[PDB]
């Protein structure tokens, strides 16, 4: 299952 | 066995032809799962193995809202990407993200993974400890220190010492038929005159899962590295995956010379010869 | 810009029997950027309605791709895959040979 993406570089 | 999930995840930017396609693609070991393409004509994450099909439509929903949103933030961040490295915005750029984990036989962490490149080289990643980072370039050293500020490390340790494990464990079990199954090598040894002096001697193996293998020659047992043409692994389309490795003998050498392979599939490394 | 030139493999999925069907794969790997072209030929001929693989790429962030096609090879019919890619001055072609 996917991870919840990170923040904005 | 031991065992690997990762998730790959691509935008190409290419001005003056709409916005960047993004394409994510996840494999369990070397057997592929799901994929997501923006230029599809009705995106959503569509399952690529028998064993996944079963997860229920809680499961495509959450993966497919992720996929569109990945999309979207790649698209920004390959917006700043243009400022951080004084770019121009005529040109296409790439932006790849691979994420996951590694299990060994007990289905415990061995790794995680987190990382990014820009323009095909390294531009930030996760170490190992899953709580600091490795930025590539002054540039990237801006997005670590945002990402040091907002605990994203914390995060994502969670997720990878977590979900990644506990999910990669349920796939493994739900596809036991296949993903726990190791197809051995099917292995020869051909030859092929080259001219009067010398002929090529190739050991092939083919039809094997998983990817990984050894295929070595040794002549009088040394081992011949240097003088070995060895192919990269490659796709059968199946599957499976297909090696070779080749070595120019002089005619009548061809007993000095052993062709030795070690795969998971096999009990004990196997040793050929040319058999005429 | 770095720039990596495809590494390009075409073979087939099973040993070559003449006049048995198969499938021909041309396998394209280590590259960057990912932009790329690959046809299958049939006696110089592009075939039709050839599949691919999606975008992947390696440890080292280079890319690959798998092309394929059923076929069904003979003595006389050549195969091969026709590569293009920025780091190539002119397409590179790489002839199907049973043996390799």
């Amino acid at each position: 299952i996917r991870a919840a993406p990170p923040p904005l570089f | 066995g031991s065992h690997s999930m990762r998730y790959f995840h691509t935008s190409v930017s290419r001005p003056g032809r709409g916005e960047p396609r993004f394409i994510t693609v996840g494999y369990v070991d070397d057997t592929l799962f799901v994929r997501f393409d923006s230029d599809a004509a009705s995106p959503r994450e569509e399952p690529r193995a028998p064993w996944i099909e079963q997860e229920g439509p809680e499961y495509w929903d959450r993966e497919t809202q992720i996929c569109k949103a990945k999309a979207q933030t790649d698209r920004e961040d390959l917006r700043t990407l243009l400022r951080y490295y004084n770019q121009s915005e005529a040109g296409s750029h790439t932006l790849q993200n691979m994420y996951g984990c590694d299990v060994g036989p007990d289905g415990r962490l061995l790794r995680g993974y987190h990382q990014h490149a820009y323009d095909g080289k390294d531009y930030i990643a996760l170490n190992e400890d899953l709580s600091s980072w490795t930025a590539a370039d002054t540039a990237a050293q801006i997005t670590q220190r945002k990402w040091e500020a907002a605990r994203v490390a914390e995060q994502l340790r969670a997720y990878l010492e977590g979900e990644c494990v506990e999910w990669l464990r349920r796939y493994l079990e739900n596809g036991k038929e296949t993903l726990q199954r190791a197809d051995p090598p099917k292995t020869h040894v051909t030859h092929h005159p080259i001219s009067d002096h010398e002929a090529t001697l190739r050991c092939w193996a083919l039809g094997f899962y998983p990817a990984e293998i050894t295929l070595t020659w040794q002549r009088d047992g040394e081992d011949q590295t240097q003088d070995t043409e060895l192919v990269e692994t490659r796709p059968a389309g199946d599957r499976t995956f297909q090696k070779w490795a080749a070595v120019v003998v002089p005619s009548g050498e061809e007993q000095r010379y052993t062709c030795h392979v070690q795969h998971e599939g096999l009990p004990k490394p196997l040793t050929l010869r040319w058999e005429p | 810009m770095i720039q990596r030139t495809p590494k390009i493999q075409v073979y087939s999925r099973h040993p070559a029997e003449n006049g048995k069907s198969n499938f021909l794969n041309c396998y394209v790997s280590g590259f960057h950027p990912s932009d790329i072209e690959v046809d299958l030929l049939k006696n110089g001929e592009r075939i039709e309605k050839v599949e691919h693989s999606d975008l992947s790429f390696s440890k080292d962030w280079s890319f690959y791709l798998l092309y394929y096609t059923e076929f069904t090879p003979t003595e006389k019919d050549e195969y091969a895959c026709r590569v293009n890619h920025v780091t190539l001055s002119q397409p590179k072609i790489v002839k199907w040979d049973r043996d390799m």
